[PDB]
């Protein structure tokens, strides 16, 4: 509060100082179960362009 | 790669007639920037390295009479021999050159 009002003494009242936010406890990833690699070999590396 | 099915394999046909050998690879071995079908027809008499018959699977090269004729497109190709002669008891092959690795035919012992 002292830093919000920029004073070393504060007067009786209610002051809004900051914001509360719950924090993420975990990180999850969901991707499809596709498995086969991709045919980049026969696109970049091919005889006849 | 490009695995080729060449039919038939055991041509036993009398002299003078026509005959035809078709080829069917898994891939459509063709090109459109140059409408040239990268594929060739070869033949071989026993005892010698084979001899080139048709390039671009259609066009005739010098020293080739009408006893050979190349045609085809897509992934189906035909070598047509109009008349037979006594020197043509030989093994015929198809061969791709569209993309490595190169492959040959199964053979055709006419
Ligand atoms: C065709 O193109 C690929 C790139 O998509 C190249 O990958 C090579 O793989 C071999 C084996 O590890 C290594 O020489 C290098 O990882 C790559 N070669 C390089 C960077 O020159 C390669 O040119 C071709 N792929 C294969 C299996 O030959």
């Amino acid at each position: 509060t002292k830093c919000t009002l920029k004073s070393f003494t504060v007067e009786k009242g209610i002051y809004q100082t900051s914001n509360f936010r719950v924090q993420p406890t975990e990180s999850i990833v969901r991707f499809p179960n596709i498995t086969n690699l991709c045919p980049f070999g026969e696109v970049f590396n091919a005889t006849r362009f | 790669d490009i695995v080729m099915t060449q039919s038939p394999d055991s041509l036993a046909v009398s002299l003078g007639e026509r005959a035809t050998i078709n080829c069917k690879s898994s891939q459509s071995v063709l090109y459109r920037s140059n409408n040239k079908n990268y594929l060739a027809w070869y033949q071989q008499k026993p005892g010698q390295p084979p001899k080139l018959l048709i390039y671009w699977a259609s066009t005739r090269e010098s020293g080739v009479p009408d006893r050979f004729s190349g045609s085809g497109s897509g992934t189906d190709f035909t070598l047509t021999i109009s008349s037979l002669q006594a020197e043509d008891v030989a093994v015929y092959y198809c061969h791709q050159y569209y993309s490595t690795p190169f492959t040959f035919g199964g053979g055709t012992k006419v």
